[PDB]
């Protein structure tokens, strides 16, 4: 019935998709010792 | 589903807790959960507390709130302060978190379980909020119940081991008070005290014989007005001033809890009696008076007349004369004179601070509760950086006298606000105006014009 | 004539989840990509080759001391174009450079634009008059006066404020203690135009919610409104009345009611804006020459006045050696301004 | 309504888990991995904790030309020994 | 930079013997200079009496010198004025004083010499930092 | 109809021009009270020893201030928090010198404000109207109790409540920041959300309606006559504001109730100031805000300054210049 691939579907992505790889990134911070 | 969506009640989910304003049942089940909550909370922190202590620490080196509050009333503490056996703070503790169980199953029951209403059930356990008869018997229950809680606290005083005493000559020790002040000219005098500076109100209360017998005056006056409130129903003048409705009577609480809030936040910051500091670490005006007092002896000891010593300003770098006379300490320190406290009341004479007394009877002792209490004054940051705001991180450290201040500083604004929302409400619900103008009878169209 | 411009116009005004327009074209990579490198900058940047500062998460900062900071003094007001003759297409020499700075600040800059653009676009569309594109104008004024004029004025971008809480809070800091920018009456209407904005938002929404009319039988009023009914759901007759007896004066025209509280706030912003041109050129209102007078020839005159310029003057004193390392500050102890004892 | 699926119908279908329970933690791995590795320094150009200074030096090493920026940094590097 | 051997070599004494501290040994002297010593010396000063620092070269010309091993760890036993003619146990904590200083109860000869590192240490890493108070924070 | 009857009916009145009630009689004469006093004060009061140091500060127009710098100058630190009213002074000249006006300014002025918040709950009951104005209002009353009242308690002085001018206010919140790091705490930071945000709501809701204001006039004549007072029909259309705010954003985003729209605008900033309210009345006990000072440190232990660092320089200036003759002793406990 509905179509998946939209404009909406395109403007999630660009924001989610880099959140989540940052999200990874700042948690293995926590473990960095100087 | 009694009452349990918005159509039924006329509540939305928000307000959901407003759907059991006429489920007696239900609202003494919720009210038993919440109370097992703090107990709950009492005993569980407590155990934290214990797991966490280290007894060579000073408590107010580590985060403690509960702890103290139980060394306050002679247990677990010796001469100075000093712990000498922490079971009684283990049994506090645990007791507390078991009760917890026995409240929270009975506010589980009654909440999901039991009659959603009482007054089908019992009528003496049935209330209806507009019997002033009913209301004013609960009322009298509770009063006694509170009776009896002052009652316990004189019998532990009197009986049962006694008190900490911070004002205890040698130190401060746990002491039993033996001759407790009955003396109403002295219990009542304490409630028309002004409460500003140098008088205090009952903040300044510094003297356990006093607390103890107010205790006894309080206890016996909650159970004789708990027999009244049992035998007597509201007189007119009173029927005609009030809202009579579950809303009226939260909102009253609310501003009297407000109230107590406020008065706590105060005793905690200014009170040293009741919250020692050998528990809860020096009040802001000890830690400022203690700085004076550590250079004035660093200083004498290097060959000052800190009599004589004229500071920058003409006044005295160390000591000079209050508004009325007395000599206290120079600086800006000069603000906290009324600060009494054991460590510097022997250098007291009749006319204030005492130049002979400062020039040679300073013992080690009072040098070092100087020293300890200047570098724990009640200063630090949020993340608990201890000290001023410009200070580097090094010192963990946020006094507890901060932390209870300002949480119930926080507590009894809410709580106003609260009482505000509910006496309005209550007001307006009473009068049948709390959910908008009436279209067709709109009072401000029958009113003549301003102009 | 249907052609490809008509058939691009169709597609871009279609009514979707999020609608895109003309001003999209503009707006959405501007916007997306000034986020994104502040997103960047403050998980992975350093601020250590422009103002000897660590900066990021990488580095150990927090949600409060993270930044994208401005470039180093020496850098002047250059564009800093990752393709420019500073970083020469080195990517990683340019983020050590402050070019994201720059590529956030600009990005931004046309990104504002476009999001006006939209609230044209969009207006036109649906049929309004476009006061929201008009009331927009503050913030775009604001931010161009701030983060652009600003430093046009002063020696590089490194004094425009950094891309960060904390490093906002040195931009206030700096500005009272060597622009004395509390004094200036640009700011005061400002000031005055944001407090009497959050006033008027909460006063008219409190009176609207205390002069409901009762259009339904529930505790809970919000059910009681319907989007397309005719009647006003407040009693404007009754707030009047309120407000004339507890205060003097009360609104009884809606439409000046809601004009003013659009005027209030923009007007406050647009002033502020005004005094920051000013102070790209250090055209401050820094003293009271008649105060100044009188205080250099009778040590016994003190006033509240005086006193702050006393911490205005320990405020530069103590920070300029650390926030402007390029000048190369060395102040010895003994000519620190300090009262006595601290 | 715009003619797009609704969001509560998306995510609480079965085949949306199905791929995002790999998509999601695919990315965070990915994220985590792009630090553990170290390669985030190296692409950014942030000193790690050993090297913001030289052994005994204590100044910072401030970027001071406009021109020449890009080998004063370069040069700053070979100094770590 | 990084916290080498040549940072944790140390006088051990005023004869010119060195010791080199382990990085655990520093990282408990800072610990242990937290819980028993910060709250006055935070930083290198000393806030009851701030003519007194902890600088290497202060302790130096102290009486005896202080600005080694044996010397700190003497002085956390048996604390003296700064010209050794006083001892002052009584208002400073020590071993001695261990019964009015509580703290200092759990404390073991190999704490005192990780303190006593920490110390020593410090300056050659902070500088003028350390002892130089708010001017330098 | 008895003479006490008779009064509490003209007492109540929702006939006055201003109405009175029971809180306004408290209310007028304090308000009263503190206004004459303050206006007397700030022309031509002479200078005050603030700080207690014998250092006075001169706050009136009179003694050579302008509007910018006068202030009604807090009493004197050697008073503390002890009550200094008039008659504890041996003379006016006296209680002058020791900044006996400011206490009487701010202890009128505080139970005054506080019965302009009874006021308002008193009238709405009078109009029969919903109670909670004054709810909005506790939250600019709670931040004149916190700078005038609780934060002199806390630091256990009037003299650091803040000063009555332009100028001393600018001195409270600098001395605040160098003894607080306010700028730090979330409480504070929640308060500037809270009118950043106060003052976007407020523009947006103005821009909105005023966007979708129905066409009644011509364009030689201000649209404002096309509302006329009482009038029983919405004078725009909330349909047109949420299709336009609705597309700005994403539909799900905008209001289309009028009714938690303008809730949402009463508990925005109310909600906001609580906190900054808080956030003073909560250092008043000097819990202060995040210290970060040196929380960086490099492999070999040497201190990686931020923006945070940068701040503490920043305060320690103001901590050293302030009050440049008051210490004595090295803290500034209080
Ligand atoms: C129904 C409502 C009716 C209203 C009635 C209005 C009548 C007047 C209201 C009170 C005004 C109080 C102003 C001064 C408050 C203050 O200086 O309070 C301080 C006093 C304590 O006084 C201190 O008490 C001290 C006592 O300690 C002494 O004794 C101790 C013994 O251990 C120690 O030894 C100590 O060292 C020694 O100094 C000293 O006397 C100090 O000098 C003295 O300042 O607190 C106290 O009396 C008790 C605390 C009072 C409450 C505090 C006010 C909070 C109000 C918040 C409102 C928010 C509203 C928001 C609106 C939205
Ligand atoms: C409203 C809504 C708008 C919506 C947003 C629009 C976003 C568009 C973005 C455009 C950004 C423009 C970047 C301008 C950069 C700049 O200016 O860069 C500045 C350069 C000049 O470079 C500067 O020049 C200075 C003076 O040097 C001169 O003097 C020196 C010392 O004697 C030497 O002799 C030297 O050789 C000589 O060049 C210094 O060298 C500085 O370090 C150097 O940065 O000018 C130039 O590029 C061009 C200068 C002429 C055009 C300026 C007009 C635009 C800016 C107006 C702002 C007025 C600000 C004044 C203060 C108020
Ligand atoms: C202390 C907090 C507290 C307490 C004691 C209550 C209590 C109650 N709420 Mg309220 N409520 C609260 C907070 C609280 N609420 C909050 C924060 C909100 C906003 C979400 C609400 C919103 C709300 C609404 C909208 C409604 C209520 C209702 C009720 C009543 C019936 C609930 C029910 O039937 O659920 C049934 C739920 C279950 C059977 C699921 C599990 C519930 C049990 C009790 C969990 C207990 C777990 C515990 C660990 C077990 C310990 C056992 C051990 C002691 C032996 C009950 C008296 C209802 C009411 O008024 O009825 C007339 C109702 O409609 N509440
Ligand atoms: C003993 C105290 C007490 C009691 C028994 C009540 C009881 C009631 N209140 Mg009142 N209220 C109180 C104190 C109290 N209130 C205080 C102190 C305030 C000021 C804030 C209010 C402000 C207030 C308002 C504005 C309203 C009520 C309403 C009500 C009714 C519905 C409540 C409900 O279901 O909430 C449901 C509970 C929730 C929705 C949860 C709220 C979540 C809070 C905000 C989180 C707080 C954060 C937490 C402390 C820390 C963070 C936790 C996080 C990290 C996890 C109920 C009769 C409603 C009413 O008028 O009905 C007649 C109503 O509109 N109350
Ligand atoms: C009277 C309340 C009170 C007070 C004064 C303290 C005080 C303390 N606690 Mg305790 N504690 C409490 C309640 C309290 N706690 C409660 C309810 C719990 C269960 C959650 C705990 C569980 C607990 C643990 C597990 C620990 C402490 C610890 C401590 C110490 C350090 C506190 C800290 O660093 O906070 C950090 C500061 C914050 C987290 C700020 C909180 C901000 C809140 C969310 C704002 C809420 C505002 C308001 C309520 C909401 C209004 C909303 C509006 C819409 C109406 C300090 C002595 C620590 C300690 O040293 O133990 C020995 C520790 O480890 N506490
Ligand atoms: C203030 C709290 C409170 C109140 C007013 C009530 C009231 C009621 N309960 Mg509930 N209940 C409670 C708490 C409360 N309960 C708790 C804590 C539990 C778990 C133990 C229960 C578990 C429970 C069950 C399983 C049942 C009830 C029932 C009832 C109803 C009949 C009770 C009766 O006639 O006993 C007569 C009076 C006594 C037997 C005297 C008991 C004396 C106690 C046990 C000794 C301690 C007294 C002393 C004051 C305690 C201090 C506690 C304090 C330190 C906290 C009545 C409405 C019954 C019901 O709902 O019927 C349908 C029922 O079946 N209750
Ligand atoms: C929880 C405690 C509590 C509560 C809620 C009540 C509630 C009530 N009492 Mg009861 N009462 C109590 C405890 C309580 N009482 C105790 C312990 C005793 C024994 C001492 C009494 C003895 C008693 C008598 C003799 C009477 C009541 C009456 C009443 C009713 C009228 C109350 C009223 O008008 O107060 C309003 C308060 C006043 C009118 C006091 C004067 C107003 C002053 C100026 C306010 C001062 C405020 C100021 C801020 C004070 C600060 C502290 C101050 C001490 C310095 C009300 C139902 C009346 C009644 O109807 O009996 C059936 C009544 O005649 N009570
Ligand atoms: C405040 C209650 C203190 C605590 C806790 C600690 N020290 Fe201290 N220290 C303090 C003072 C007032 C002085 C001067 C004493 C004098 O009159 O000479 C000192 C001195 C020292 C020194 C000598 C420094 C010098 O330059 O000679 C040292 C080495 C020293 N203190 C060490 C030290 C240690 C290791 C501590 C924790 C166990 C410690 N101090 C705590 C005040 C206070
Ligand atoms: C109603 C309701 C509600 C509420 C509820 C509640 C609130 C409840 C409560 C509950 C509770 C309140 C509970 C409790 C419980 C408890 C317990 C269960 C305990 C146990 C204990 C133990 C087991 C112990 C142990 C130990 C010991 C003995 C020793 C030491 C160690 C230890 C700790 C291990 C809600 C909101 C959800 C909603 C719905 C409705
Ligand atoms: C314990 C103690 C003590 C004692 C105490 C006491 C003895 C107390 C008492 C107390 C009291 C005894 C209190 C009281 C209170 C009261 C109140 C708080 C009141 C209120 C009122 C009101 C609120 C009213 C209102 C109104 C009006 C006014 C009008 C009409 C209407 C109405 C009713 C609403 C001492 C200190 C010695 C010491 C320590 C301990
Ligand atoms: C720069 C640049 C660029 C770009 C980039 C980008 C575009 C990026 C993006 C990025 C991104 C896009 C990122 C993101 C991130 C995110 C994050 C990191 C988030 C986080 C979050 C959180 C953490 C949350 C929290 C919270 C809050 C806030 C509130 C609510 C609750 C909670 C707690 C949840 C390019 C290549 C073009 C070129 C070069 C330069
Ligand atoms: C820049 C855009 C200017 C429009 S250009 C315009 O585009 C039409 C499409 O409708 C063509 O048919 C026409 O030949 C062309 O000149
Ligand atoms: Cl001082």
């Amino acid at each position: 019935s509905y179509p998946i691939f939209t404009v909406r579907w395109v403007a999630v992505h660009t924001l989610a998709v880099p959140t989540i790889f940052f999200l990874g990134a700042i948690a293995a911070m926590q473990f960095i010792q100087r | 589903a009694t009452n349990r969506d918005q159509e039924s009640s006329g509540f939305a989910w928000w307000a959901g807790n407003a759907r059991l304003i006429n489920l007696s049942g239900k609202l003494l089940g919720a009210h038993v959960a919440h109370a097992g909550l703090i107990v709950f909370w009492a005993g569980a922190m407590t155990l934290f507390e214990l797991a966490h202590f280290i007894p060579e620490k000073p408590m107010y080196e580590q985060g403690l709130i509960l702890i103290p509050h139980i060394a306050t009333l002679g247990w677990g503490v010796g001469p100075g302060g000093e712990v000498v056996d922490t079971f009684p703070f283990f049994v506090v503790g645990v007791v507390h978190l078991i009760s917890s169980a026995v409240l929270g199953f009975g506010g589980v029951y009654h909440a999901i379980r039991g009659p959603e209403t009482l007054e089908e059930y019992s009528s003496f356990f049935g209330y209806d909020w507009k019997d002033k008869n009913k209301m004013t018997t609960i009322l009298g229950f509770h009063l006694i119940v509170l009776g009896i809680g002052a009652l316990l606290l004189v019998a532990k005083a009197m009986f049962f081991g006694g008190l900490y005493d911070t004002w205890a000559p040698g130190g401060g020790d746990v002491r039993v008070i033996t001759n407790p002040t009955l003396d109403p000219r002295v219990i009542f005098g304490y409630l028309l005290k002004s409460p500003f500076g140098g008088e205090g109100w009952i903040v300044s209360v510094n003297n356990l014989e006093d607390v103890v017998g107010g205790h006894i005056w309080i206890g016996l006056i909650c159970i004789a007005g708990g027999i009244w409130h049992i035998l007597t129903t509201p007189f007119g003048w009173a029927r005609r001033a009030f809202i009579w409705s579950g809303e009226a009577y939260l909102s009253y609480s609310l501003g009297a809890l407000s109230m107590m809030g406020f008065i706590a936040t105060c005793f905690v910051w200014f009170n040293n009696t009741v919250y020692p500091s050998e528990f809860y670490g020096p009040t802001g005006p000890e830690a400022s008076q203690a700085q004076a007092m550590t250079f004035l002896i660093r200083d004498q000891k290097l060959g000052a007349n800190v009599g004589s010593a004229q500071g920058p300003t003409g006044l005295g770098k160390y000591l000079m004369r209050s508004p009325t006379g007395e000599i206290i300490f120079g600086g800006e320190t000069m603000r906290f004179w009324d600060f009494r406290g054991p460590w510097l009341e022997p250098l007291r004479g009749p006319n204030g601070l005492d130049l002979n007394k400062i020039k040679n009877d300073i013992q080690p002792w009072q040098e070092r509760r100087a020293a300890e209490y200047m570098t724990h004054a009640p200063l630090g940051s949020l993340n608990s950086v201890g000290g001023v705001a410009t200070e580097i991180n090094s010192v963990n450290f946020v006094s507890p006298r901060s932390w209870l201040a300002t949480s119930h500083f926080v507590l009894a604004f809410f709580f106003l606000v609260g009482h505000l929302w509910h006496a309005g409400r209550a007001r307006a619900a009473a009068a049948g105006f709390e959910k908008g103008i009436d279209r067709e009878s709109e009072p401000v169209l029958s009113m003549p014009s301003l102009d | 004539e249907r052609g490809w411009f008509d058939i691009l116009d169709d597609w871009l005004k279609r009514d979707r989840f999020v609608f895109v327009g003309w001003s999209g074209i503009l707006l959405f990579p501007c916007a997306y990509l000034a986020l994104g490198g502040w997103l960047t900058g403050t998980t992975f940047v350093t601020s250590w080759y422009t103002h000897g500062l660590a900066s990021s998460y990488l580095e150990g900062c927090n949600f409060l001391t993270v930044a994208v900071s401005t470039p180093a003094n020496s850098m002047g007001h250059s564009l800093l174009l990752l393709w420019g003759p500073e970083a020469q297409g080195d990517f990683t020499r340019w983020c050590q450079l402050g070019g994201l700075w720059t590529f956030i600040a600009l990005h931004g800059a046309f990104g504002l634009i476009g999001f006006m653009l939209r609230q044209f676009e969009i207006a036109r569309l649906v049929g309004v008059r476009p006061y929201n594109a008009i009331a927009f104008s503050a913030p775009i004024a604001v931010f161009v006066s701030v983060f652009l004029i600003y430093p046009l004025g002063q020696s590089s971008w490194f004094f425009a404020p950094s891309f960060g809480v904390a490093a906002i809070f040195r931009f206030l800091l700096f500005f009272q203690g060597f622009h004395n920018w509390t004094l200036n009456p640009f700011h005061m209407m400002g000031v005055a135009g944001v407090l009497g904005g959050a006033l008027l938002c909460a006063i008219h929404g409190a009176t609207v919610e205390n002069t409901l009319f009762q259009d339904g039988e529930g505790a809970s009023t919000f059910r009681a409104f319907n989007p397309t009914q005719a009647e006003e759901t407040y009693s404007m007759v009754t707030a009047n009345r309120f407000w004339s007896q507890i205060f003097g004066i009360a609104f009884s025209n809606k439409r000046w009611l809601h004009f003013f509280m659009l005027f209030v706030p923009v007007t406050g912003l647009w002033m502020s804006a005004i005094g920051v041109v000013g102070l790209a050129l250090n055209l401050r209102s820094y003293d009271f020459i008649s105060q100044e007078i009188r205080a250099a020839e009778d040590p016994e005159f003190e006033t509240f006045y005086t006193k702050n310029l006393l911490l205005n003057e320990g405020i530069r004193a103590w920070m300029a050696p650390q926030d402007q390392p390029h000048e190369n500050f060395v102040f010895p102890e003994e000519v620190l301004p300090r009262g006595n004892a601290l | 309504t715009t003619g797009e699926r609704p969001f509560s119908d998306i995510i609480t279908s079965v085949r949306y888990w199905v791929i995002h329970s790999i998509t999601i933690p695919a990315l965070f791995i990915a994220g985590w991995l792009f630090v553990s590795t170290g390669l985030a320094y190296d692409v950014f150009g942030t000193p790690r904790p050993d090297s913001y200074y030289a052994q005994e030096q204590r100044s910072i090493p401030l970027v001071t030309d406009r021109f020449e920026a890009k080998q004063q940094v370069e040069t700053f590097l070979e100094q770590l020994k | 930079a990084e916290l080498t051997p040549e940072v944790l070599t140390v006088p051990l004494n005023s004869e010119g013997k060195t010791i080199t501290l382990t990085e655990k040994q520093y990282l408990e002297g800072k610990r242990l200079f937290q819980y028993a010593c910060a709250s006055c010396h935070v930083g290198g000063i000393t806030k009851t009496n701030p003519s007194l620092d902890l600088r290497t070269e202060t302790l130096a010309l102290a009486t005896p010198p202080r600005d080694n091993i044996e010397g700190l760890v003497d002085y956390m036993k048996n604390p003296t004025t700064y010209d050794g003619e006083q001892e002052i146990a009584e208002v400073h904590p020590s071993l001695r004083s261990a019964d009015i200083f509580p703290k200092m109860r759990n404390l073991t000869e190999k704490d005192l010499v990780a303190i006593a590192g920490h110390i020593l240490v410090e300056p050659k890493i902070l500088g003028d930092k350390w002892g130089g108070g708010k001017v330098y924070y | 109809a008895n003479l006490w009857e008779r009064f509490c009916n003209w007492v109540t009145s929702t006939d006055n021009r201003l109405y009175v009630g029971w809180f306004g009689v408290i209310m007028i004469p304090t308000l009263l009270a503190a206004t004459i006093c303050f206006v007397i004060a700030f022309i031509a009061a002479p200078p005050v020893d603030i700080d207690g140091i014998r250092e006075p500060v001169s706050g009136s127009l009179l003694y050579g201030n302008n509007i910018i710098t006068g202030a009604v100058v807090p009493s004197s630190n050697a008073i503390g928090l002890h009550f200094y009213p008039i008659w504890e002074a041996a003379s006016l000249d006296e209680w002058l010198y020791n900044g006996g006006p400011y206490q009487l300014i701010i202890f009128h002025f505080l139970l005054g404000a506080s019965c302009y918040m009874g006021r308002q709950w008193e009238l709405s009951y009078r109009l029969g109207m919903r109670p909670w104005i004054c709810v909005a209002y506790s939250a600019p009353l709670a931040s004149a109790f916190a700078v005038f009242l609780i934060y002199p308690i806390g630091q256990g002085s009037f003299s650091d409540g803040m000063p009555l001018g332009i100028s001393g206010t600018f001195n409270f919140m600098i001395v605040f920041q160098a003894e607080h790091n306010i700028l730090m705490h979330p409480f504070h930071q929640l308060g500037v959300a809270g009118v950043f945000g106060g003052a976007l709501f407020c523009a947006m809701h103005g821009s909105l309606v005023t966007s979708s204001l129905i066409r009644e006039t011509t364009e030689t004549e201000s649209a404002n006559y096309g509302y006329k007072f009482g009038q029983e029909e919405e004078t725009y259309n909330i349909v047109a504001a949420h299709g336009y705010f609705g597309r700005l954003i994403f539909q799900y985003a905008s209001f289309n109730n009028s009714r938690s729209l303008h809730f949402f605008l009463a508990a925005w900033p109310v909600v906001g100031v609580w906190f900054a309210a808080l956030g003073i009345s909560t250092m008043a006990f000097n819990l202060n805000g995040f210290n970060f000072n040196h929380s960086v440190i490099d492999a070999k232990g040497n201190v990686i300054n931020t923006w945070a660092d940068i701040i503490n320089r920043a305060n320690l200036g103001m901590e050293v210049m302030h009050e440049r003759n008051a210490h004595n002793f090295p803290l500034d406990l209080a």
